[PDB]
């Protein structure tokens, strides 16, 4: 009763939405390095035995339709559900290629009363996206709730930019995949994500020719409404 | 390094 | 792959 | 290494702000049961070897002044910091007896660059307060660190939702938090304790009301962690 | 039971 049942026939789906190029209606810069993230995540979750589905450059309409359709699948034989969102964002918002959609709208499809074959199962949302435009300068050293069993693993603190490297991928996804590869057979998920927080916080610092964007830091933000411990083994 |  | 339906 | 250093001479302060009675002009109701929470928290954190300070019925001005002053103390010999807020609220806001205080304003006093004697140490904020007016109907079963790092915000309820309090037993979340800490603080890492609190609130509580709109409702607490290490109370 |  302390840990989620993870020995269903299937670990579950891993949906990866990878938005790199955006319409001129929004403008918004192409997200160089995000293909590196998407590939890293595909391989990482393949090795965790998830059924990975990669999707590229979805409009906000397409994102909502995809989430709706997936929430209407029969997940009875699956232990869990994972959704990874790679895009531009603002607080509470992820961008389709043609504009913003509320994260709440995406999550709502998987509510305990709306996706019954996932009721009582962990629903993990992993979000690499800005959550605002602040920069961190750093410092020298018989019923269950319908909102239960969600985890939102954010790349960055609320209100803040999130950092992506054009060559290596985003700081958060780099670190997440590295910690999952090293510890998924040894540590509970919250402890893995805590290692990810440390890695991002300690091993990364921005380098920029623009002083305004130089020497900046990042701390990811784990938001858990899980009711049990989650082990991938 | 670029912001998202 | 990538892009799976 | 993977865990915060908790063997400083002192575990640290535990500040409890217990707002029960509100100014008439605010129209806010009295929070019957909150004194049970405040006493439970005091005893619980005493057993964890925290220096507990209880404050009752603070104005918005007094809350800000208290937090400013506490953040200006020398925490060099303390392992951590804990703040518990018991009040009315809405999303991002806790109420003083005479009006609102931004949670962000409170937290900012303890930023890694503004409270240097807590830099690198866990700063825990425990919040029993509404976060909106939604009801959950349930379903039948060389180096820098970020200035925002090493915070944990343990919210009683999901964003957007009311939080439930029982006038006799205290709030669902604080009841459950104290019980799980009493049972597991010598056995489990803090995130795993809070996960058990999530399960207890989610499974063992359901509202009873003569008002159908408010009857048979459920609650899930919301852990928000920017911690960089595991936290053990032993 | 009451809401906060």
């Amino acid at each position: 009763d302390n840990s989620y049942k993870m020995d269903y026939p299937e670990m579950g789906l891993c949906i990866i939405i990878n938005n790199k190029n955006f319409h001129k209606s929004t403008g918004m810069t192409s997200r160089s390095g995000t293909d590196v993230d998407a590939a890293n995540l595909r391989e990482t979750f393949r090795n965790l035995k998830y059924e990975v589905r990669n999707k590229n450059d979805l409009t906000r309409e397409e994102i909502v339709e995809l989430m709706r359709d997936v929430s209407k699948e029969d997940h009875s034989k699956r232990s869990s559900f994972v959704c990874v969102l790679l895009s531009h964002g603002e607080e509470g918002i992820i961008f389709g290629t043609n504009g913003p959609v509320d994260l709440k709208k995406i999550g709502n499809f998987f509510r305990g009363d709306r996706c019954r074959s996932l009721t009582g199962k962990p629903k993990l949302f992993i979000i690499q996206a800005c959550r605002g435009t602040e920069l961190d300068c750093g410092i020298e050293t018989h019923k269950i709730p319908v909102e239960a069993d969600f985890l939102y693993a954010y790349s960055t603190a609320p209100g803040y930019y999130s950092w992506r490297n054009s060559k290596d991928g985003s700081w958060f996804i780099q670190s997440l995949c590295a910690m999952l590869k090293q510890y998924a057979d040894k540590l509970e998920f919250m402890h893995i994500l805590t290692r990810v927080n440390r890695k991002v916080a300690t091993e990364f610092e921005s380098f920029s020719f623009d002083a305004t964007f130089h020497a900046k830091k990042q701390i990811p933000c784990i938001v858990s409404m899980l009711t049990k411990e989650l082990y991938f083994y | 390094d670029e912001v998202d | 792959g990538v892009d799976d339906d």
